[PDB]
């Protein structure tokens, strides 16, 4: 049973060099920022979840406000487009995280 | 070993064998939508002949 | 007599093939996350957070985003029900610096 | 360095290491769909010709 | 943390990447107490330094100490 | 690997850190990045890196214990 199953038992020999796993966190130092973009996304995503019950209002004005719905709607976004300008890069590397 | 690293050479006719005899049946009228979707339906045929 | 020899030639193996695969997982955990790390080499558009942290000092503007309704003040004379809805987003600026910010934080 | 204690296992008692040989196939399954193409599509000039 | 650092992602938002890592810390205690909670954060944004050096050297990558925290202190030592 | 917060020094500093943008991933090894100044700094550098390695090094101390 010895004669050749003994392979995977000094095969155990070669793989000392494997002590390096501590480097597990360079990808977790780099990636985790990498799919924070990702979660940057959620946490933009972040911005209707109080503004959620402001579209049930934000719906009742361009039928009142129509003049004023182009003040004060877009008004909202101006903190969700804050982020827009460079958020097509973010996603071209967040991507690599979700997608 | 010798048969779960094979079976991965197998399934790349045993997911098409018994597609093509009855699932093309009903899929090749549905391959002209499912040109680049497929793999979904091609799901229920691989991770079986992962045993 | 021979189990010092041979019965513990297992002595330094038993250290060994216990030690060598202990260092593995962790590597292994970050692999399916590691392509983030190593396929954007210039894409650590994690600089564009903070090109693109400008969410949060538009908190400010949110102090001032609903006063658009007080020009047009016969707006809401037909429409006082709207008001209601409109009276628990005043303050979530003071809280959406925690956010806002954290939108890139 | 406890995560690798499984690895251990997972030399003699090795089904594990032998069982995702095909997750990371499965993972290429998506490759697999030109492999598929060959004769699934196949099927496709059937009923397109 | 390093190379498109200083250039985009610095200036633009002075007001926003380099006082956001304490933002949720400095939100109750010390955003509060002027009246213009979020305008005073502006001149906080000054005093944001005093408290907390490190994390706004970690300006590309792990900056966003608000969920960095646990990878902020680790990058000293893990 | 405190080092590697020396790096991030260069953030204010971002246009002389064009060069350590792959180091971005590979920020545990940042003690080779800097080996130039270890030479001139060796002795301020000598105390964190010590007893960080002491921390796996500690592993194998206690290898010595009525008819």
């Amino acid at each position: 049973v010895m004669a050749v199953k003994e392979e995977q038992y000094i095969q155990q020999y070669k793989k000392y060099e494997m002590l390096l796993n501590r480097v597990g966190y360079t990808p977790k130092i780099s990636h985790r920022e990498l799919v924070e973009m990702a979660e940057h996304r959620k946490e933009l995503d972040k911005m209707t979840k109080p503004v959620l019950d402001t579209l049930r209002s934000y719906q009742d004005l361009p039928p009142d406000k129509a003049l004023a719905a182009l003040a004060i709607e877009d008004k909202k976004r101006q903190f969700t487009a804050a982020e827009k300008y460079l958020e097509e890069v973010l996603q071209s590397a967040l991507e690599t995280n979700d997608e | 070993h010798r048969n779960k690293r094979e079976i991965v050479k197998h399934h790349a006719k045993d997911v098409e064998l018994q597609r093509r005899v009855f699932v093309d049946f009903f899929c090749n009228p549905e391959r002209l939508r499912n040109q680049v979707r497929e793999l979904n339906a091609l799901v229920r045929a691989r991770q079986a002949s992962s045993s | 007599e021979m189990q010092k020899t041979w019965l513990c030639k297992r002595c330094e193996t038993m250290n060994a093939k216990l030690r060598v695969l202990e260092n593995v997982l962790l590597l292994e955990t970050y692999t399916p996350d590691s392509i983030s790390a190593l396929h954007n080499i210039r894409n650590y558009l994690v600089e564009a957070t903070e090109e693109a942290s400008a969410a949060y000092n538009k908190a400010v503007t949110r102090l001032r985003e609903y006063q658009g309704v007080d020009p047009h003040f016969d707006t809401i004379a037909r429409q006082y029900h709207d008001i209601v809805k409109k009276l628990e987003n005043m303050q979530w600026t003071i809280h959406q610096v925690e956010m806002d910010l954290k939108s890139h934080d | 360095y406890v995560r690798g204690l499984l690895d251990e296992w997972w030399e003699q008692p090795a089904s594990t290491v032998v069982d995702w040989v095909t997750v990371d196939g499965q993972s290429v399954a998506a490759w697999q769909n030109h492999v598929k193409q060959l004769l699934a599509f196949y099927d496709k000039e059937s009923l397109r010709t | 943390m390093q190379s498109l650092s200083s250039s985009a992602p610095t200036p633009e938002a002075i007001l926003e990447w380099l006082q956001k890592e304490m933002g949720y810390r400095q939100l109750g205690p010390y955003n509060g107490s002027s009246k213009s909670h979020v305008p005073s954060i502006d001149a906080i944004r000054k005093i944001c330094r005093g408290n907390m050096i490190p994390i706004w050297n970690f300006l590309i990558n792990r900056v966003k100490s608000e969920k960095t925290v646990e990878r902020i202190r680790r990058n000293i030592t893990v | 690997m405190s080092s590697a917060r020396l790096c991030s020094l260069v953030a204010e500093l971002g246009y002389e850190g064009a060069g350590k943008l792959d180091p971005d991933s590979f920020e545990w090894p940042f003690q080779y990045d800097d080996a130039r100044p270890i030479l001139d700094w060796i002795c301020s550098s000598l105390r964190p890196s010590n007893v960080l390695s002491l921390a796996e090094l500690s592993l194998y101390e206690q290898f010595q214990r009525i008819k």
